[PDB]
RNA sequence: CACCUCGAUGUCGGCUCGUCGCAUCCUGGGGCUGUAGUCGGUCCCAAGGGUUGGGCUGUUCGCCCAUUAAAGCGGCACGCGAGCUGGGUUCAGAACGUCGUGAGACAGUUCGGUCCCUAUCCGUCGCGGGCGUUGGAAAUUUGAGAGGAGCUGUCCUUAGUA
RNA sequence: UAAACGCUGAAAGCAUCUAAGUGUGAAGCCCACCUCAAGAUGAGAUUUCCCAUUUCUUUAAGAAAGUAAGACCCCUGAGAG
């Protein structure tokens, strides 16, 4: 998990969600492209 | 499962395998129920028992009153146990030392033994200052606290009166429990001075 | 007096403010002291007083 | 002329009102509660004597909590030894201790005064629909208009 | 292109019996209950079950295609159940089911022991082959999600309790 | 910068006593790994507790020795001198280098050099008296609330197994 | 409960830990363990004991004077100070 205050996509599986009125990047692909916004 | 005595002094004993062990020797002459506490009456469940029979000259009215229905002499020393099962116990029954049995483990609660009026150094077992090198710092309780508050903050431990407190001991063992002297054998040390209650109660803990 | 007078108009069915406006919109001269004397001790010439100003708002 | 009339302690009548909190927002209970009890309902308010009504709340448990006020509302209290914060959540409070909840809200709007916490004194909170004052003939006090 | 508005059928012999909240579905499998929202209507014909919405806010599209797949979880657990089949890799790994309890030998120095419930049974057809099965969704992939978090997959060998057929990535360790 | 203090707010370091923040040194939980395992790296949650004994120097700092799970970083008048010390820095003596024609001085060193106060109030630690608690008494009690405690190594086994 | 991981699940036919719904999860938070604690003026509860006296004022929750149950003064002391 990278934990950053820019999440962005890194490839074209990575998709952008919100949990908990948090920002999050979910790639099943690669797990590196894992991201939550903070 | 509980019991109250007085504490006789301490010796020791040797167990089988000869080890040498230090146990206390509490004296507790059967109790007696005097009072059942429950939930419809007091909200909550307990039993009152008491301890070594007093003189009727040193009783009152009230409380003769109290132990008859136990139909009991007057006791000199009261307390309620809990987390018992009162269906067990009722007034006028008899509690005895063999309500335990050696190798038991019990909690044991009494008054700790009183120092009075204690310096911080012994009461709170802070460090002196140096005797020496031109130090005038001796045996004082160490600084009051920061500037900023302009007062001192609350538990700042100072001299006062020690001892005389409420203490459990936890985990002790019963090492023997001698039926006719009414005794318990207890390894170990337990807080108070002779001749001063002593509570046993089975140990929360196990 | 103010407080005394809302409590009045408030059981009178109505607000300390509306009543103030329609006793304006109906004339009424009589001042809050006054005012809160009749609603302590002269209650039917208070309600008398409301029913007056709640008129005035209507029309 | 010096005429305003003033109340005398004693002299004035204290009815007894019930209120149902389910589903009512706890300010706006709470705030309809202290006027009641400090008596601004009634003509004869004198500010310097009591004069209000006493209230017995009742569904205290049901109590409404807006937005996330049941997990982000915090009550504070210090012991005040160093260190010695503790922290309940409002939702929490409403669960365990209903009574606390309204008395806080409750002690909040009434002045901060000898007159001010005795007024208090004449609330009662009770979580569930039955209380033990119906030897004082209390009357049900609709709030859904002055909320 | 919507599940909310998507029907479903009643196949075999399921029924259902409707109430303010609290909608069951019982059948050969057995019942379920669930507490559906009082906003989305319900239509019932003979076989086919329709769901509407009173707008087209976003709550309730949102809650209509909810309920709507609820509902359908119901019925279709109800008629068939659910079975979650786990696949458990390693050189000395198994499992072995004593009536409701399942034991797992997984390489911990302790077996793991789990126990379902009443609405979930264990098969283990063989020792290293757990299938989870049960009418309650939720409650079938909840027991077999425990059961793969008791020792869940690891890439360099792929070790360790897998949902069957699942990806696991693999890492080319040293 | 010069806003409080020059009809005085005592300055470094140490000692005594701590308390707080978390940007976490150890311990706890977790994600990613260029994570095979043992070790790790990085990041996320986490302030409950713990977080050393010396040599040198007035020292803080730092280096070194030897340990530890770890030897955290900061704030609190660089916390704490009506609580202590007074080694250093600012008095009067004396001397060296240096500057000055000089008295003297430091762009520097060196030896020696007075640390007062009976606690009124708040605050803190203990202990009493009064009255209250709605008849007067003797005991036993519930717990709103509050404090305390909270750390951790090594070895054996599982297993020389994964 | 934190971080984190979910299960079911649409919005958004897919996907999705979240919106509704449901669960795991830390020496941390609340309990659990120890102690203080009803001046907790919100002054709680239980058991036991005493008993409705006398005189005068006044309808007074009046006043004072003997007492009961009980407590204390005083005296011998320590396990207390
Ligand atoms: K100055
Ligand atoms: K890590
Ligand atoms: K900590
Ligand atoms: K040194
Ligand atoms: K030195
Ligand atoms: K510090
Ligand atoms: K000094
Ligand atoms: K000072
Ligand atoms: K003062
Ligand atoms: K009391
Ligand atoms: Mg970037
Ligand atoms: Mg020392
Ligand atoms: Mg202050
Ligand atoms: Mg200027
Ligand atoms: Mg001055
Ligand atoms: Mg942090
Ligand atoms: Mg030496
Ligand atoms: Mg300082
Ligand atoms: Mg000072
Ligand atoms: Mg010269
Ligand atoms: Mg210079
Ligand atoms: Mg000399
Ligand atoms: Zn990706």
């Amino acid at each position: 998990m990278k934990v950053r205050p820019s999440v962005k996509p890194m490839c074209e599986h990575c998709k952008v969600i919100r949990r908990k009125g948090r920002v999050m990047v979910i790639c099943p692909a690669n797990p590196k492209h894992k991201q939550r916004q903070g | 499962k509980g019991i109250l005595g007085k504490k006789v002094g301490m010796t020791q004993i040797f167990t089988e395998s000869g080890e040498l062990i230090p146990v206390t020797v509490v004296e507790a002459t059967p109790n007696v129920v005097l009072q059942v506490k429950t939930v419809e009456t007091d909200g909550y469940e307990a039993i009152q028992v008491g301890y070594q029979d007093k003189r009727e000259v040193l009783s009152n009215k009230p409380a003769k009153g109290h132990v008859a229905k136990a139909n009991t002499a007057p006791k000199r020393f009261i307390k309620e146990f809990k987390n018992v099962e009162l269906g067990e116990y009722e007034v006028g029954k008899e509690i005895k030392v063999d309500v335990f049995q050696a190798g038991d483990v019990v909690d044991v609660t009494g008054t700790t033994k009183g120092k009075g009026f204690q310096g911080a150094i012994k009461r709170h077992g802070q460090s002196r200052g140096p005797m020496s090198h031109g130090s005038r710092y001796h045996r004082r309780p160490g600084s009051m606290g920061p500037v900023a508050p302009n007062r001192v903050f609350k538990n700042k431990r100072l001299a006062g009166r020690m001892g005389g407190d409420r203490v459990t001991i936890q985990n002790l063992e019963v090492v023997k429990v001698d039926v006719e002297r009414n005794v318990i054998l207890i390894k170990g040390n337990i807080p108070g001075a002779k001749k001063s209650l002593i509570t046993i109660k089975s140990a929360v803990k196990a | 007096w103010i407080a005394r007078i809302n409590a009045a108009a408030r059981m009178n069915g109505l607000s300390y403010s509306k009543l103030m406006h329609g006793l304006k919109l109906a004339e009424i001269d009589i001042n809050r002291k006054m005012l809160a004397d009749l609603a302590v001790n002269d209650a039917a010439a208070f309600t008398a007083l409301a029913e007056q100003a709640k008129d005035a708002l209507s029309k | 002329m010096r005429t305003t009339y003033m109340a005398k302690a004693g002299e004035v009548e204290r009815k007894w009102y019930v209120v149902d909190a389910t589903d009512v927002p706890l300010g706006r209970l709470s705030a309809v509660v202290a006027s009641v009890l400090r008596g601004k309902n009634k003509p004869t308010f004198t500010p310097h004597v009591d004069t209000g009504d006493f209230v017995i709340v009742i569904n205290a448990d049901k109590v409404k909590l807006t937005g996330k006020k049941a997990t982000d509302k915090i009550y504070y209290r210090h012991s005040m030894y160093p260190g010695g914060l503790k922290s309940v959540t409002a939702g929490e409070l409403r669960d365990k201790n209903s009574r606390r909840l309204i008395e806080t809200s409750v002690k909040g709007m009434l002045p901060k005064n000898t007159l001010g916490r005795k007024q208090f004194t004449k609330l009662n909170v009770y979580g569930g629909a039955e209380h033990p004052h119906a030897a004082q003939q209390p009357e049900v006090l609709d709030i859904t208009n002055l909320i | 292109s919507r599940i909310g508005n998507k029907v479903v059928v009643l196949p075999a012999g399921v029924e259902i019996k409707q109430d303010g909240n609290n909608i069951t579905v019982k059948g050969p499998k057995g019942e379920l209950t669930r507490e559906f929202s009082s906003d989305i209507k319900m239509n019932i014909e003979g076989n086919e079950v329709t769901f509407i919405r009173p707008n087209d806010s976003k709550e309730m599209k949102t809650i209509h295609g909810t309920t709507r797949a609820n509902f359908n979880n119901m019925v279709v657990g109800v008629s068939e159940g659910f079975q979650k089949a786990l696949e458990l890799i390693g050189v000395g790994y198994r499992a072995q089911v004593q009536g409701n309890k399942l034991t797992l030998n997984v390489g911990y120095s302790h077996p793991v022991e789990m126990t379902a419930p009443e609405g979930v049974t264990f098969e283990v057809p063989a020792n290293t082959q757990v299938i989870v099965k049960g009418i309650n969704k939720e409650v079938v992939g909840e027991l077999a999600a425990n059961i793969r978090g008791v020792r869940p997959p690891e890439p360099y060998k792929g070790k360790g309790i897998r949902y069957v057929g699942e990806f696991v990535r693999r890492k080319e360790g040293k």
